């Protein structure tokens, strides 16, 4: 099943990475980051270029030329919305064990055309699309997060939200703690990795001693994280877990039909539906790392 | 995105969906006139806003009902003076509510049904939502029986399949040659939901005529944002007063601006970032007047206008920058902040907080430049320095 492909979310010293969209102004910008970062950065596609060098990388047409030529185990995409749907699909055909679509704006229906197959198959783990990437400070850095505020440690940061994760990582390499492996699951409704996803790497992962989760009002997608940790994250060795809701301060929304409260039926639920689970919901973005710290003193961590 | 009913109405038209016949009219005697040209029994006039709830309405005139009917023309107009112009709020509009500015052949209602497709996460894709007992009062049916509510997903890959419209037809409780009318309607609208890259379509009352037609008497369509370069008819028909033009002149250079009542005008890079930072502004004791994003992309034109944008109305007397993961150095920006500060002059104090490459050399940008600029480390020192300007 497609949950199978969970362990492939997990970066590393050793996976080789490839850029779709090689060439493209964003593409080369964060492939650069990626190689001064030290990820395993060894080439990208772009159609009509193959051959040709780039950063000193070599880029191809397709991904299956650029994977069998690299033995590449990571793809990350910066196509333009219109054909990145496209994108992801070369990289399901290719068999990529893990692909990351950083681009914004992909149509909702692509992408559950895309999801459609996706859950069909259990090769392919994708992040995203609409996210800023995953990053396993100083091993590999996937995406275009900073990198230069991340440090290996001990906290696992899932984020739905975007640039706002990078405040959970700026605080927790502050106090000391360290970051284990941030993934941001991007902001789209249909997407290839979900909190529980990242939660269950997180659980199991041993580096990973505690977790932080960052979303934001609107839809389920804390609710059916929280209902997870209940039923997983509780017992004898229960790893402490943090979280920040962006938007308590945010106004209506202006409705325009009945059909999301009735699938329905954001905002206080969501806090106190984390609480349900015994995760520690931090009212300020800025007290994320000092929370996650004295939840680790609570229980002699340190 | 989201259109008005009457332009919902017209692609349900072209694409083999039946609704009532109708006309637009801007002014209250149009809508009188336009109404005898209809030449219809009894007509139906409708309050357009991107919003439901419309029939359980109240009025800044005090019309009490956002729709209404009735065999005179003449009542038309007289009805239809009483809400053009006018805030009408419904238990979806903000209280305030929203400033109204269609008259089609009623027709004789027999069954209310409530029908929806969209695109659902849970589902995994399209689904089918149904409901035999439709009508304004769908929520409340909606939460005191849930088992009224049929929801038939639907395979991206497959399609509508017929066996699928049967069923969901036959649970609105479409009985007879009905049966086929209606799901065949019900196919009609899925296609018409993937042609036009809709998140939602909703139909409520999916309707039933004495006459034994299966008819769609309301449209409240939500398109997909990320669709619009496939879209280019349909969101050229987004009216041109979408929510103010504060926010619309913002959008020429794609810089989302979503307005509030407060002092301290927001700008982040990053939605989620926007609303954290508003959040600890409350905390703090300020209220921001709006927040304008970024998300990613970045370049000294979107600063200089955006500055320019939120100093527009006089409710800012603080503007708030928080700058954390812009794709280029900051120590740009920074100089596009100034650049874009001194040229336009702000009589409003400045609070910047930046973090990324080169922080150093971006902060000192802004300290030797001797303008109103205050700069700050974290996020909690940025909203208490927001917070002091008063
Ligand atoms: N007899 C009759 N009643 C109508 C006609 N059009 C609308 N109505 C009545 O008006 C009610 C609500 O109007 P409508 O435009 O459908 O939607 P609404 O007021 O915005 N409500 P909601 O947002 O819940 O769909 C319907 O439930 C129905 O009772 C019509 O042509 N004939
Ligand atoms: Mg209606």
């Amino acid at each position: 099943s497609y949950t199978a492909s969970r362990k492939h979310l997990y970066v590393d010293k050793n996976t080789k990475v490839i850029c779709q969209g090689f060439t493209g102004k964003q593409g080369t910008f964060h492939s650069q980051q990626a190689l001064e970062y030290g990820t395993n950065l060894v080439g990208g596609t772009t159609p009509g270029k193959g051959g040709k060098t780039h950063l000193g990388l070599p880029v191809f047409n397709t991904v299956k030329e650029a994977k069998e030529q690299t033995g590449a185990t990571a793809s990350v995409i910066y196509v333009p919305p219109p054909f990145a749907a496209a994108a992801i699909n070369e990289a399901i055909d290719a068999e990529v064990p893990l692909v990351v679509c950083i681009t914004e704006g992909i149509p909702q229906q692509d992408m559950v055309r895309v999801k459609h197959r996706l859950l069909r198959q259990g090769k392919t783990r994708l992040i995203g699309p609409n996210c800023p990437g995953v990053i396993n400070p100083g091993e590999c850095k996937i995406g275009i997060m900073p990198g230069h505020i991340h440090k290996k440690g001990r906290i696992g940061i899932v984020s739905r939200s975007g640039t706002l994760t990078y405040e959970a990582v700026h605080q927790t390499t502050q106090v000391g703690l360290g970051q284990s492996l941030c993934v941001g699951i991007g902001g789209d409704p249909f997407n290839g990795t979900d909190f529980t996803d990242c939660l269950e790497i997180f659980l199991n992962d041993p580096a990973t001693e505690g977790i932080i989760l960052i979303g934001e009002i609107g839809g389920n997608a804390e609710e059916n994280a929280a209902e997870f940790l209940k039923q997983h994250n509780s017992g004898p060795k229960s790893k402490p877990v943090v979280s920040f809701i962006a938007g308590l301060t945010a106004p209506p929304g202006r409705r325009m039909g009945h059909a999301g409260a009735i699938i329905a039926g954001g905002a206080k639920e969501k806090i106190t539906a984390l609480q349900s689970a015994g995760v520690v919901v931090s009212m300020s973005p800025a007290q994320l790392g000092t929370t996650i710290y004295k939840e680790f003193e609570k229980r002699k961590m340190l | 995105m989201n259109l008005q009913e009457y332009q919902s109405k017209k692609l349900m038209s072209d694409n083999g969906v039946k609704v009532q016949r109708f006309f637009v009219a801007d002014t209250a005697n149009e809508a009188l006139e336009a109404a005898k040209r209809l030449n219809a029994k009894e007509i139906v006039l409708k309050a357009q806003i991107l919003a439901g709830g419309r029939g359980k309405g109240v009025f800044s005139s005090g019309l009490k009902g956002g729709v209404h009917l009735t065999k005179d023309p003449e009542v038309v107009g007289q009805l239809a003076k009483q809400m053009i112009g006018y805030n009408l709020a419904t238990k979806q509009t903000p209280k305030e509510g929203v400033k109204v500015n269609m008259v089609a052949e009623a027709l004789d209602i027999s069954r209310e049904t409530y029908l929806a497709i969209l695109m659902d996460r849970s589902c995994n894709g399209p689904v089918l939502v149904g409901s035999p007992q439709g009508g304004v009062d769908i929520e409340e049916v909606a939460a005191s029986n849930p088992e009224l509510i049929f929801k038939e997903q639907i395979d991206i890959i497959e399609g509508i399949k017929d066996s699928q419209a049967q069923r969901m037809a036959e649970n609105l409780g479409f009985l007879g040659p009905l049966q086929n009318q209606a799901a065949d309607q019900i196919k009609k609208l899925y296609n018409l939901f993937l042609k036009i890259d809709a998140t939602q379509v909703e139909v409520n009352p999916f309707g039933e005529t004495p006459e034994g037609q299966v008819v769609c008497f309301d449209a409240k369509i939500n398109f997909d944002d990320n669709a619009e370069f496939r879209q280019k008819d349909i969101f050229a028909m987004d009216d041109k007063s979408e929510n103010e033009p504060i926010e619309n002149e913002a959008a020429k250079y794609d810089l989302k601006y979503i307005g509030l009542d407060g002092n301290i005008a927001c700008f982040v890079n990053g939605a989620g970032l926007a609303m954290a930072t508003c959040d600890i502004i409350f905390l703090n004791g300020g209220k921001p007047a709006n927040f304008l994003d970024l998300g990613g992309g970045v370049k000294e034109s979107q600063v200089y206008q955006a500055f320019k944008l939120l100093t527009a109305d006089p409710k800012v007397e603080a503007i708030l920058v928080n700058i954390f993961g812009g794709i280029v150095n900051c120590a740009i920006i920074a100089n596009g902040i100034t650049k874009a500060c001194r040229e336009l002059e702000l009589k409003v104090p400045l609070v910047v907080r930046l973090e990324g490459t080169n922080v150093h050399e971006a902060q000192n940008i802004l300290t030797n430049s001797g303008l109103p600029i205050t700069s700050a480390v974290d996020l909690e020192d940025a909203a208490k320095k927001a917070v002091a300007s008063v």
